[PDB]
């Protein structure tokens, strides 16, 4: 999903479904590629 | 008219986008790496491009 | 009023300047319920008196 070659719209999104894996989200909130990160009801760090 | 001891006067620069992580309590590349505040922090804060 | 009752659920999943927000409410609400207790006890007190 980051790193794919094509989006949908906001007229209909794509909900893709993750299970049964193991979420490294390290490379996700310390990689420096993204304009912004806001967790809401969570902390960035604690997700991990 | 309110006055204190003492303070500490800080000097650096940063982006303007990076302006938003001064402030008590936050996260990113430079709170965790470069400059950090307390989450009970006391003063004023300026800038100017 | 909080996200949880549970303090770990807000311990392991929020940032201190965050949970203490929410663990605020906890205490406020769960003092309550003390101040509640305690205030009938006295006076089931005096009746057994």
């Amino acid at each position: 999903v980051f790193n794919a070659t094509r989006f949908a719209s906001v007229y209909a999104w794509n909900r893709k479904r993750i299970s049964n894996c193991v979420a490294d989200y390290s490379v996700l909130y310390n990689s420096a590629s993204f304009s912004t990160f806001k967790c809401y009801g969570v902390s960035p760090t604690k997700l991990n | 008219d309110l006055c204190f001891t003492n303070v500490y006067a800080d000097s650096f620069v940063i982006r303007g986008d990076e302006v938003r992580q001064i402030a008590p309590g936050q996260t990113g590349k430079i709170a965790d790496y470069n400059y950090k505040l307390p989450d009970d922090f006391t003063g004023c804060v300026i800038a100017w491009n | 009023g909080a996200i949880s009752s549970v303090l770990n659920d807000i311990l392991s999943r929020l940032d201190p300047p965050e949970a203490e927000v929410q663990i605020d409410r906890l205490i406020t609400g769960r003092l309550q319920s003390l101040q509640t207790y305690v205030t009938q006890q006295l006076i089931r007190a005096a009746e057994i008196r």
